[PDB]
């Protein structure tokens, strides 16, 4: 069974099912590359 | 003594008539607020503090 490390079969997916389980446990920031100056400017 | 009261004491020379920022948001401006002067861009928000 390698259903785990295959990628899911509307937009195709980039990611496995242990590739998403171990990017949910890290707390990474959004450096914003497309629009992040709006949203920065957004401010809150 | 800097910073340690909410409003200030002033030579009368040093005094200007007041604006107000609602047509200047999101843009960089000079800014003397009660005594307390600099610049920076300000933003309409939930209120803090
Ligand atoms: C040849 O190569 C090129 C280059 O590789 C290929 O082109 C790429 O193809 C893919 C697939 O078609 C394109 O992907 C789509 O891009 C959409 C636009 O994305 C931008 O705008 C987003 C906001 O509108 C923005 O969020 C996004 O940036 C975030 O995500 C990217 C990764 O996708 C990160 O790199 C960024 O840093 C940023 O990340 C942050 O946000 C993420 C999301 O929260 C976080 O995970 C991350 O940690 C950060 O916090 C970018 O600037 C995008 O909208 C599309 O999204 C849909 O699909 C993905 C993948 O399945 C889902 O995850 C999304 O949820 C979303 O899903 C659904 O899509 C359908 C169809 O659109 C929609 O009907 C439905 O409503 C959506 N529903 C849901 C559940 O949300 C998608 O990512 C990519 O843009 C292309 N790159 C280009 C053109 O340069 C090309 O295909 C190759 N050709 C061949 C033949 O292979
Ligand atoms: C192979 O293993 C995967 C899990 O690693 C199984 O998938 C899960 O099955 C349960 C019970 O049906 C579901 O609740 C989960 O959501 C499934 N996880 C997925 C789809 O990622 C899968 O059924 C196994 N295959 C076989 C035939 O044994
Ligand atoms: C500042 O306000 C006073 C009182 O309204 C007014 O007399 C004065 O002309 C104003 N000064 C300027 C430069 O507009
Ligand atoms: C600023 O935000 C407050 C609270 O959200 C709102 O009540 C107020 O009207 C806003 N100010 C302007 C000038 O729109």
């Amino acid at each position: 069974n390698l259903t785990m490390l295959q990628i899911p079969q509307g937009e195709r997916k980039y990611r496995s099912a242990i590739e998403d389980l171990l990017f949910n446990k890290v707390t990474i920031a959004d450096p914003g590359y497309m629009q992040g100056y709006d949203e920065c400017m957004q401010q809150g | 003594q800097y910073g340690t009261d909410t409003n200030s004491v002033c030579p009368m020379q040093a005094l200007r008539n007041d604006t107000s920022i609602e047509d200047k948001l999101d843009v960089c401006v000079e800014y003397s607020l009660h005594g307390i002067t600099g610049r920076g861009v300000f933003h309409n928000c939930t209120s803090v503090g």
